[PDB]
RNA sequence: CCGGCCGGGAACUCAAAGGAGACUGCCAGUGAUAAACUGGAGGAAGGUGGGGAUGACGUCAAGUCAUCAUGGCCCUUACGACCAGGGCUACACACGUGCUACAAUGGCGCAUACAAAGAGAAGCGACCUCGCGAGAGCAAGCGGACCUCAUAAAGUGCGUCGUAGUCCGGAUUGGAGUCUGCAACUCGACUCCAUGAAGUCGGAAUCGCUAGUAAUCGUGGAUCAGAAUGCCACGGUGAAUAC
RNA sequence: AAGAACCUUACCUGGUCUUGACAUCCACAGAACUUUCCAGAGAUGGAUUGGUGCCUUCGGGAACUGUGAGACAGGUGCUGC
């Protein structure tokens, strides 16, 4: 119930639980379970410690949690200090993939700031 | 077998055409299977009518391609030349096939 | 409308029981034109309530409806400054429609799980005058009683 | 539209027809997958050197009676306004007002 | 982005300028308009004035811009903020 | 309000098409452009001859042009020297062999196009528009049209506020589709701007 | 001998052949139970037979095309109705009083210009 | 070789032509013995059956000189023309019109049924092989009731989730990629992996709709090299209400 | 607006052209056409391999190109009062 250094829920099925690892979604969770030979509908608190060890080994293959976080952070910071268009967009906290900013863009710009 | 594809923009005119097709193919001696009506292609177009704005003001035009099929099983030697010399009225496209 | 409606639309009685009353109930419960889902939910609720009580599905449904059906409602009339909440007696078709609608509103607003469970529980409560539907009927009758002075109209 | 605009379109059509074959060849090298890297690179460069107006995507359909770039209808080669006028005057075969 | 089968895209005239400038040493900034061109590995150290609509923004090419369009480092809009 | 074209709304019902050639999506645009060019050239070169109608057919890689005209002698000329040149140029424009056939138009006073052209020519010549309109209506109702409506709109008589005036006699039921409403328009380029003439002529039923 | 009828509903066309037999109903080479998932559809198919009380003494061979489940069910119902019409004319009054002879002439109304659907106008605002 | 597959059949569904039908025709009552109305039979349709096209004289000196034509004025080493880059895609904000949601009438997984209408020749692209997928290779067939687009989805059967900002919800962003196009940075669509936001039904106010309509589910087309949640059509399921 | 990456595009920054990109008409020269090299962001300018014909009053015209003055051409410039 502690894979890649984080607590994962014991009450949920294995596929749903493994998605709690920052870096594993449904697809990677299914791949991990298949490679470790564990049913997709089994609940975490009902796996043998050997099975959890194998799961640890599998999830160790992929970059997750802190390593992934700092990888993403160094990619963003490289964009930043290069100061290309995407670096400038990231600095200003505006949409980065060519969306419209005349309206919407609330996810990047934050909620309404009245004048 | 001889295959005649008649395409026209007017059902009356194409009916005249296919009538005289069968009359010629029967005077020549050969027997005819038809005419067969194949489904009309109703090509529809929608166009704004004002030169400026007014989006809800539209005309809807339609072009009805009527198509008839003529079959000539047992194609007599005179039948073939008669059909190819017949020279249909304008407004009909005739495709001849074997 | 300013003219008059023709006869009401024909309704095919539901297959399991052959009751147009239940057909109307299914239609009222239906959402986004998914009559299959509405009928399955209604049928599950009916069998569940019949099993919990003992009554036949149809008669138990009739009892639940009757405990919710109103008799007089209030409509708005204009004279001036204020409005008249004039109490008018209801015709039976509107009675059944209102009873069904109130039952379905209460069932949807209930906090259970499957809507069949919600509907069975709500109808069971109506079978002894407990649901939000019978509460709404209570409110309608006591409002009409309050406004009874305007009944003469 | 403007006479200059119509002239531009004519020039683009002429260049596309003139240089069509060479563009076809070079794009064949590029999208061929068993062509050497040197071949694909030189083909990219030569396709660059070919004039831009030769690209058939550079063209813009225009109403042949007014040059209007909007509201085109490929079946007739005219914009909506000209199609409407000719159709009502009867200058379009078979076409007539639809109702269904 | 560009399909990998087609490889990278460099405009021929900019490639010529770059190869001649690199083989003949440090020179004047490469005044160029090819914003759509790719920064190749042998681009380092070159100062290139990439057009942006009215100006030729100077860009000192370094290692970490390899594989990026030169037009990305020359912004084409001006913005300082509303009612500052 | 605006009104539907009395020709277009009746094309498939009681009117014919001014073009009855069949072609598919490969040929439709080119044939339409060539028909437009031929009609434009014919009208320009036969402005004097009073060409009432131009029908075009394309039997088989050929173009047949029937020119319903009010002065067939004028459009033909001596023997056929004029129609021969017209046919040559029409064939060159259409890129195919040509065949010009002149059609007699009896009574230019019951044809909407010819009436409109006459009225426009008078307007260019600066005749009073009220007199031109009254003359047109009287001529048609004496030739025996069951009804006629004439409308003239624009800067009439050098006015600076454009107005519309229309005369009418008999019946012109534009709503009935089976009624024979021959309708046509023309423009008159006067020194004070353009003036539009529209003519409806109701000639009968079925 | 086989008695034939044609039913139509929405855009469904159902050829229905009836011949006296053991009460077997075949729809598109498939039994009714596993061809129609809706008990309403099964009721719709069997409605004429049960209302004329001839449910077991006829055999149905039916082929239907076009439409959806309910449209096809109505097409079947119309097909049996007409097949029994041309079987006997004596049950005509009963079937009309029931309301099965009538071909329900209700199609999907065409979409119109300036409306989102048949009648759903775009949302209006004074300003 | 269970596939109309082949021989065949012309019945049937369909395809397209021509006809018939519905007219207040008949009956009853009401009604100024009139128009007509309230019903009833018959009939597929009963009262202008449903829908569409059809927009009267005229009103707003309403809109368009940027489709076009056009009087007058104006520019003409130019206010015309050519070219490459950029912008029309900018964002403290405000409004309109929509899409997806806020979940269990649901989500996900597996199997499976039922459509109409349209398109297509530097075009639609089978089958097969490869790729996890966008797609790639060879490549038939078809200007077509033949071939392709193109397995409809909602629905049904089983399991799962069990009311939680959640297997809801999909924004945003990182990495890796496919296709079109000379070229995808400004500024494309799509795919895989990852991230997983706001949102728990929305104040005053306000909109659409009386039938196969609303609601809901998918499909096609025009424009188009690529680029729809828009627009225009098509079918599937399918109500409540009108005193 | 039935669909702005370049085009569209009418706007902006620069590089350029002015009887002009598109029309007639005047004269002269030259068949056109095709390919190739340089410079320039491209426009555009230098060249030039090949080509040098189609009818013929065989001498010239028909086309297609450049040049040379124009009469003009061009305007998505204003005015929908
Ligand atoms: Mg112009
Ligand atoms: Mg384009
Ligand atoms: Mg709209
Ligand atoms: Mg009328
Ligand atoms: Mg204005
Ligand atoms: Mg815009
Ligand atoms: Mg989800
Ligand atoms: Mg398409
Ligand atoms: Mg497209
Ligand atoms: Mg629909
Ligand atoms: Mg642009
Ligand atoms: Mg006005």
């Amino acid at each position: 119930a502690r894979i890649a250094g984080i607590n994962i829920p014991d009450h949920k099925h294995a596929v749903i639980a493994l998605t709690s690892i920052y870096g594993v979604g449904k697809t990677r969770s299914k791949a991990i379970l298949a490679a470790a030979g564990i049913a997709e509908d089994v609940k975490i608190s009902e796996l043998s410690e050997g099975q959890i060890d194998t799961l640890r080994d599998e999830v160790a293959k992929f970059v997750v949690e802190g390593d992934l976080r700092r990888e993403i952070s160094m990619s963003i910071k490289r964009l930043m200090d290069l100061g290309c268009y995407r670096g400038l967009r990231h600095r200003r906290g505006l949409p980065v993939r060519g969306q419209r900013t005349k309206t919407n863009a609330r996810t990047r710009k934050g909620p309404r700031k009245p004048i | 077998r001889i295959r005649i594809r008649l395409k026209a923009f007017d059902h009356r005119l194409i009916d005249q055409a296919t009538a005289e097709i069968v009359e010629t193919a029967k005077r020549t001696g050969a027997q005819v299977r038809g005419p067969i009506p194949l489904p009309t292609r109703k090509e529809r177009f929608t166009v704004l009518i004002s030169p400026h704005v007014n989006k809800d003001a539209r005309d809807q035009y339609e072009i009805r391609t009527h198509l008839r099929l003529v079959d000539i099983v047992e194609p007599t030697e005179k039948t073939v030349d008669a059909l190819m010399r017949l020279d249909l009225a304008a407004g009909v496209d005739v495709q001849i096939s074997l | 409308p300013r003219r008059r409606v023709i006869g009401q639309r024909k309704i095919l009685p539901d297959p399991k029981f052959g009751s147009e009353l239940l057909a109307k109930f299914v239609n009222i419960l239906m959402v986004d034109g998914k009559k299959s889902t509405a009928e399955s939910i209604v049928y599950s609720a009916l069998e569940t309530l019949a099993q919990r009580s003992g009554k036949s599905e149809l008669e138990a449904f009739e009892v639940a409806l009757e405990n919710v059906r109103p008799t007089v409602e209030v409509k708005s009339r204009r004279v001036g400054g204020s409005t008249y909440q004039v109490p008018v007696e209801v015709r039976p078709v509107r009675r059944n429609a209102l009873a069904m609608r109130w039952i379905v509103e209460a069932a949807r607003k209930r906090g259970d799980k499957s809507m069949a469970l919600r509907l069975a529980n709500e109808l069971s409560d109506a079978a002894e005058n407990k649901g939000t539907a019978v509460k709404k009927r209570e409110d309608v009758h006591r409002m009409a009683e309050a406004n009874k002075a305007f009944a003469h109209y | 539209a403007k006479q200059s605009m119509k002239a531009r379109e004519v020039k683009r059509v002429a260049l596309a027809d003139k240089y069509f074959a060479k563009r076809a060849e070079l794009k064949a090298i590029i999208s061929d997958v068993n062509a050497s890297d040197e071949d694909r690179w030189n083909a990219v460069l030569k396709l660059q050197t070919l004039p831009r107006d030769s690209s058939p995507s550079r063209q813009r359909n225009r109403c042949r009676q007014t040059g209007r770039p909007h509201g085109f209808l490929r079946k007739f080669g005219l914009s909506r306004i000209k199609v409407r006028e000719a159709a009502m005057r009867g200058e379009i075969p078979g076409l007539k007002k639809a109702s269904w | 982005p560009r399909s990998l089968k087609k490889g990278p895209f460099i405009d021929l005239h900019l490639l010529k300028k770059v190869e001649k400038a690199v083989e003949s040493g440090d020179k004047k900034p490469l005044r160029t308009w090819s914003r759509r061109s790719t920064i190749f590995p042998n681009m380092i150290g070159l100062t290139i004035a990439v057009h942006n609509g009215r100006q030729h923004v100077p860009v000192f090419v370094t290692d970490e811009m390899v594989g990026h369009k030169l037009g990305e480092f020359a912004p084409t809009r001006t913005y300082r903020g509303h009612a500052a | 309000g605006q009104k539907v074209h009395p020709n277009g709304i009746r094309l498939g019902i009681v009117k014919p098409w001014n073009s009855t050639w069949f072609a598919n999506t490969k040929e439709f645009a080119d044939n339409l452009d060539s028909d437009f060019k031929v009609r434009q050239y014919l009208t320009k070169e036969l402005a004097k001859a009073s060409v009432s109608r131009i029908v075009i057919e394309r039997p088989a890689k050929s173009i047949r042009v029937t020119i319903h005209t009010a002065r067939p002698g004028i459009v033909i000329g001596k023997k056929g020297e004029d129609v021969e040149k017209l046919r040559k140029v029409v064939a060159d424009i259409a890129g195919v062999p040509a065949q010009i056939n002149i059609a007699e138009v009896r009574k230019p006073e019951l044809d909407a196009k010819l009436v409109a052209d006459s009225i426009t020519s008078q307007l260019e010549r600066r005749v009073m528009f009220r007199r031109a309109m009254k003359r047109a209506v009287q001529n048609a109702m004496r030739l025996g049209a069951k009804g006629i409506k004439v409308e003239v709109s624009g800067r009439l008589g050098g006015a600076e506020i454009a107005r519309t005036e229309w005369y009418r006699e008999g019946r012109v039921p534009l709503h009935t589709l089976r009624a024979d409403i021959d309708y046509n328009t023309s423009e008159a380029h006067t020194t004070y701007g353009v003036i539009g003439v529209k003519v409806w002529i109701f000639k009968g039923e079925i | 001998n086989q008695y034939y009828g044609t039913g139509r509903r929405k855009s469904s066309a159902a050829r229905v052949f009836i011949k006296p037999g053991n009460g077997k109903i075949v729809i598109n080479q498939r039994s009714l139970e596993q061809y129609f998932g809706r008990e309403t559809a099964r009721m719709v198919v069997r409605q004429p037979l049960e209302l004329v009380d001839m449910v077991e003494k006829l055999d149905l061979y039916i082929t239907v095309k076009g439409g959806g489940i309910s449209g096809q069910a109505g097409a079947i119902r119309h097909g049996i109705t007409r097949a029994l019409m041309e079987y006997d004319e004596s049950l005509r009054s009963e079937l009309r009083k029931a309301g099965f002879v009538t071909r329900d002439a209700r199609q999907v109304e065409r979409k119109k210009v300036g409306l989102r659907k048949a009648r759903r106008r775009p949302q209006f605002s004074k300003r």
